């Protein structure tokens, strides 16, 4: 009767087709192809060195015992319910720099299957995985980042399986955007690894790897600028008598006291690496640079016991090592 | 006739039923009408770009197998139990991260079917879905937050879905949020996702949230303009009076920069500017400028006296002014956006 | 006779009892009689406006086909095992975020059968309810939050639920709220929701939540009016320490703003402005007032000592006055509706 | 003789058993005893007054009809897989918020099985238990936590729980908590809960925990305590030194704020007074009283300067023995006889 | 000659296999030799003293009834759905706290049988075991994990669990810790839990981690450092002055107090003394002791204000001593010890 016999004479207990036993047994390997869709992308959590990927994987292969003859005569592809995928032979495929997976199962499972007639099966589920990428923190607001995602075998060696890419179009994304980073869709490298481990042999491995590059937008809107401003106002100070000298030692407090509330407030907000990042390293400079004008106060005090004389190589000297710092610095860091 | 051989009669191991294909296969496809029905709606955080809904979905269609004839009733109730013996049509909600049935004393399902075959299935779903949201305007923003619907395996040559034409989506009476203002304009559209490997139908519904401004308002806004106001009148007091000044400027910008810490790091990561950001940066700069010119006083005072007292009263008569013209251009060109 | 067969033909393979069809079918309802215990509750975080309830959900009904004549005793318990192959009506609770069974040891669901076809069944359940709170007085509010039970697949044409009449809500003796105080008096009532499918039914219990004003007033009432009281200390100093009063005054306003920014971020994000909100930013203008008054005085004499130190001793003495007044006016208007 | 075909005939599918029917049907109750193994302890917190446990429970039961004599083995060891074939009785945890089981490589489990039935069942769970706290005297409190065993579907007329007699609760060599001090001397006794459906069967183990003071005190008292010498040093000090004396108590009073906002921070919500509140608010007052002090006299100042420094040495000598007073006081009180 | 039919002669239906059943039946114990391969490592977390792994953990034992001698090739790959048929020891980790598998688009497992009757069974876990840490040196500490594969429901009488010789536990090649320095020397030890039932075996394998005090480092000691040398540099200021010390003594001391709160907020609570406490209580120590010096030098300055001027030298000269030789035994005794 209409297509169920179809089913059943393909893939069911009725017929001898064994979902556990690979296809081209004890022949060549079977490769599978492979081509991604990413629906959303983000929740980079740098506290647990993580990013989250909603996406709809997708691969396909060749099982000859799954050939459509005349039976099916209407179309060169078929859609079947995705209750039978867990009827039919599948590659043991899962993600290495994973943390926390899932599927997505609402109103069904949400899987994708096409059969074709030369053989050609093509399989996708909807996925919302938790990767880890290393991150380099050294340039913290200009962070090139290369978050990965390799795609591993287990069960099957590289004598039964192999995983190979999509020729054109493997890593779709339609209209992107993230709040802090800006996804380079050319920059998208992807290459094998091919991991080998002992006790058990070769395991296939192909990976993605996307490069992320960090928005400096909101930190130069949120402490550079104001730190900069703030010793920028140190050197104000300077205009100000030696004979009242009341108010200065204040400025230059605010200097010192504003700058460990940003640095105290960014670290604890960032995770904990042992490894220098130029946010601190410009947040020590400003801070020594407004601990130098309270220094210079000092020593004008002592000086006074010519006090403006050193005042004016104060003015002289503080913005242009200041700037010489800046100049340098975001010649690196840029 | 009796109901047990009834439903065994109809789609039942019994029945010539195969609830694994869709109606005449190999044929037209199917016209799904879908339908929601809100109960609740929060957990919406900036941080995450997310929502929070817990609906009851419903979704009407043909199988024209399910027809019968042997009850004078049009209408009839079935059990949950027997929905996973027909056939349905697979749909999830592209833009989201977190989605669950709700598993107590049953699954929550509802199968009606009438006469005609006209199947309608209601399932309760709890769903974070995502919203890409444009902070530019961040405490008067008016998003557009939206909802898909679409199937996976099955392609337009095969499943259409529709909207209803008349209340396809609905909101509980007395539902509030705690700081948005949902509106009654819930604008429906189709997507049409189009993908490497066939063309999927697809529906949306995008809602319209007003956000409310009195937590802002009666947290950061009037904060810092009664912050500026009382730097205000370091001005109005002698150059002699200095512990005054220098206390009302200090105290100030003080609370100002703590004000402008707490709600800038109690946001989102942004690289684009906010108007919340524009608002607290200028009446920073508004009480530095303040103190700037304090400090500008006891420079030209080392006759100088009469240089201080002028402008003393200049600034005195001009910040203020200052003020309402940023604050009347600030209000006027981001209320009248909405 | 072993009890095997005896259940075999009582829900068995055997018995022709079919739990996908409610009994009476076609033809009247199935009057459900829900009651509750309440074995623990608290969570109750303001900010996810929920509360948690461990309840042990224990529903009967009449139904038909179950009775039987071989054991004479009238009562009779089962193994929960058959729980799950005999019918078990459909509900769920219309205002949960989250809800889940507990098994431990095996599922927690009881069973219970007599000689008239009556049943109980009593699984216990962990629900995340939801609650709406109106926070206009926070620290002193009574929140009406409530439990409704509802069906899904079920119309009040085939299934209404309709509360016990004697001891429907119970709760446990030792039992212990944190924050709040629980009242012995529950409101019951029916929502009887209206869809868009047809009526369901409906029945809601509101609990009345007293919060306990401990907390909150031992954490920010007592020190913000310490605080307050040493900026008031700057009117005894001599005026000619200018410094002393002004670190004073200084310190007073950064530690109010820091205590102020804190108690209120701990809160959640609302328009409608609270009490608190009101007393911290009281406080705050009392400090600023402290801070003002010495650089009033600043300005007035740099004899004018003489008016300076009136000016200074009338603050002294009228400000905790003004102080006191308005705190009784807060405390009769905030607390009488208790 | 085969073990499959052994295990067939005792309770496989070719048995004859019935898992269903408990041991004794329509006769005597089951008398079960239950005892455990603690290996994890911890997750103690005082905001979801909760603990955290990880336990091998074991239940020893004899049911008839499981005996045998081909294998002449007194006891005998099976596979969790087949376990659910027999009847393992009903349990919970009255008191756990959340509970787990652990699945990992295999079901955690373990069915011992010897010649005349007395079936031993192991069972690995990890639970959230909860265990309401009494803080009136929090850092020095002992602190009573439960844990019920509690049948729910078979009543105390068919299930009767009781406590081992040799080593009923253990613990596992090398246990030590953060904070606290699990004691040796646990507390067992039955509960007993008589819900309205019946006689329910329980017990109850009671675990005493004291709390090391070491931590509250490292970072509380001894900083609270240098203060108030700080504060008597600046009473040791002269009146014209009006900034340096107001810094030095400012600073005394800003501290001992920060510090009982942490206090009252690690801290849940609650209504009525803790102890380390008390010492912080007496400290707090000591300092307050030295600034007030110093306004006190320096108002008498402006012969009176003689009667100002015979104050100033009263204090100075009388708040050392005011605190001397409190502290004793304190310390015997909750530490001596307590 | 078939695949198939050769499966279900070996391990299926139609073979003679039994899955519950070890091979030597009352024999001798199979004894399986367990290995590892971490593929990372971190989440740790000195709160709840637990960290975090994913691991492809392998085992391999022997078991006759698996002999084949129809395919040539010696071992051979099978499909992880098998296993529900094959005979996979219990196995759990006792020191863990919470575990769980890792099944996308498969469940993730690896079954290898070699043609004597070897077999491999390999599988992938994601598991937060738990490590007690020793806090007494907390940033420059070595802290050792211990991860403990046991048994469940087999004794040391059927089942053996040991180590494989050559390289049992391996490493990943990027495998880098944020915080952490890892090493090679991974010591394997006996466990052997003794319960009241029997003998269970039990293999533990000990990690021994370095913390790496960089950002401990750069986000206290630094600040606290330059706050010190800030209240040093108070010293160098003029007595007349004393706005300036009061304003930096406040203003140190405020900061170092709330730095320390900080510091004690990162880390939770425990009894005995944490060296980071120690150099920030000591740093606030001399922060107070600078004002106290402070206030002393005005007090015996109202000749006097050469004693003031002498002692005031004479601390900014040895002061920054007293710090050295206190941190350079800080050092030297916290940090060769670890
Ligand atoms: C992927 O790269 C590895 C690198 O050794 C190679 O062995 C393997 O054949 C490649 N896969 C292909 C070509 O499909
Ligand atoms: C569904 O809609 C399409 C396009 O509007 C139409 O061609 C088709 O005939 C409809 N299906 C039915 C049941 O007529
Ligand atoms: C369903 O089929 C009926 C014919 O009985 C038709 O009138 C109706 O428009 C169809 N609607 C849908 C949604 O399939
Ligand atoms: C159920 O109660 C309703 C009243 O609400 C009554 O009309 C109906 O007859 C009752 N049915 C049964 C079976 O008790
Ligand atoms: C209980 O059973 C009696 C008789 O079987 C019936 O009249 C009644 O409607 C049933 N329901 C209730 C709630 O009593
Ligand atoms: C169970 O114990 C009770 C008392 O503890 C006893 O009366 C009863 O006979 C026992 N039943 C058994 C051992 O079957
Ligand atoms: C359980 O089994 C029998 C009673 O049927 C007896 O030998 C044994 O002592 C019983 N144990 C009890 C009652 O604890
Ligand atoms: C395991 O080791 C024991 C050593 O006592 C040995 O008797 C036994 O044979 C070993 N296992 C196997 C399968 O040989
Ligand atoms: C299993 O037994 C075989 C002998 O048949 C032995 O060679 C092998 O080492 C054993 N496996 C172990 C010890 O893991």
């Amino acid at each position: 009767v209409p297509a169920n016999s179809t089913s059943n004479i393909l893939n069911r207990l009725l017929v001898s087709y064994d979902p556990r036993i690979r296809p081209n047994f004890k022949g060549i390997p079977v490769d599978v192809v492979v081509n991604i869709f990413i629906n959303s992308f983000g929740s980079i959590q740098e506290t647990t060195m993580d990013y989250r990927v909603n996406i709809f994987l997708r691969q396909k292969w060749n099982d000859p015992r799954l050939k459509l003859p005349s039976d099916f005569r209407g179309s060169d592809a078929l859609t079947v319910d995705p209750t039978m995928y867990k009827c039919l032979w599948k590659p043991d495929l899962f993600f290495a720099n994973e943390k926390s997976a899932n599927f997505h199962d609402v109103t069904q499972e949400n899987i994708l299957l096409f059969i074709f007639r030369d053989g050609d099966v093509l399989v996708s589920m909807r996925l919302s995985i938790t990767l880890s990428c290393p991150l380099d923190l050294t340039l913290f607001p200009m962070d090139t980042q290369r978050c990965k995602m390799q795609l591993e075998s287990f069960g099957y060696t590289t004598d039964d399986l192999r995983f190979i890419w999509q020729s054109g179009d493997p890593v779709q994304l339609e209209k992107i955007a993230l709040p802090q980073f800006d996804i380079k869709k050319e920059d998208i490298e992807y290459g094998n690894c091919t991991k080998y481990y002992k006790g058990t042999g070769y395991y296939t491995c192909v990976e993605v790897i996307f490069t992320l590059r960090r928005q400096v937008g909101f930190y130069m809107m949120g402490v550079y600028a104001p730190t900069l401003l703030i010793v920028v106002l140190s050197w104000l100070s300077f205009w100000i008598n030696p004979d009242a000298s009341a108010a200065r030692v204040p400025l230059g407090i605010f200097s010192v006291l504003s700058l460990a509330s940003e640095c105290t407030t960014l670290a604890a907000e960032l995770p904990k690496v042992s490894y220098v990042k130029a946010l601190d390293v410009w947040l020590i400079a400003c801070l020594l640079f407004g601990f130098a004008s309270l220094v210079e106060y000092a020593v004008v005090q002592v000086m006074l016991n010519a006090a403006k004389r050193i005042d004016l190589y104060a003015r002289a000297l503080f913005p242009f090592c200041f700037l010489f710092f800046n100049v340098i610095y975001w010649s690196i860091y840029l | 006739l009796s109901p047990s051989d009834f439903l065994d009669k109809l789609m039942g191991r019994t029945s010539g039923y195969d609830a694994r294909i869709r109606p005449n296969f190999k044929g037209p496809p199917v016209n799904v009408t879908c339908n929601i029905f809100i109960n609740s709606f929060g957990s919406v955080t900036e941080t995450t770009m997310d929502y929070r809904v817990n609906i009851f979905l419903r979704q009407q269609w043909n199988d024209s197998r399910l027809a019968y004839s042997e009850y004078p009733d049009d209408s009839l109730d079935l059990d949950p139990s027997m929905l996973d013996s027909i056939w349905k049509p697979d749909l999830f909600f592209a833009n989201e991260k977190g989605a669950n049935f709700h598993d107590v004393t049953t699954d929550n399902k509802l199968l009606r079917i009438s006469k005609n075959g006209k199947v309608l299935y209601s399932i309760r779903l709890t769903l974070t879905l995502s919203c890409p949201m444009d902070l530019k305007n961040f405490p008067m923003d008016v998003q557009t937050c939206t909802m898909q619907l679409e199937s996976f395996g099955y392609t337009m040559n095969d499943l259409i879905f529709e909207w209803l034409s008349d209340g396809p989506v609905q909101v509980a009476e007395g539902l509030t949020l705690p700081q948005f203002i949902l509106k009654e304009e819930k604008e429906l559209g189709y997507c049409t996702k189009h993908y490497n490997t066939g063309k999927f139908t697809c529906i949306e519904v995008k809602f319209h949230l007003e956000r409310q401004m009195g937590y802002y308002l009666i947290q950061m806004y009037i904060p810092s303009l009664l912050i500026v106001i009382l730097s205000w009148v370091s001005f109005w007091i002698n150059m002699d009076a200095a512990p005054a000044r220098v206390a009302l400027g200090i105290t100030t910008v003080l609370t100002m920069t703590t004000q402008s810490s707490g709600s800038r790091a109690s946001l989102p990561k942004v690289s684009y500017v906010k108007a919340i950001d524009i608002w607290m940066a200028v009446c920073l700069l508004f009480v530095f400028a303040a103190l700037l010119e304090y400090a500008a006083v006891n420079f030209v005072s080392r006759k100088f006296v009469d240089r201080a007292k002028r402008i003393d009263t200049i600034s005195r008569a001009a910040f203020p002014l200052a003020f309402l013209i940023f604050n009347i251009f600030y209000w006027i060109t981001y209320k009248i956006i909405r």
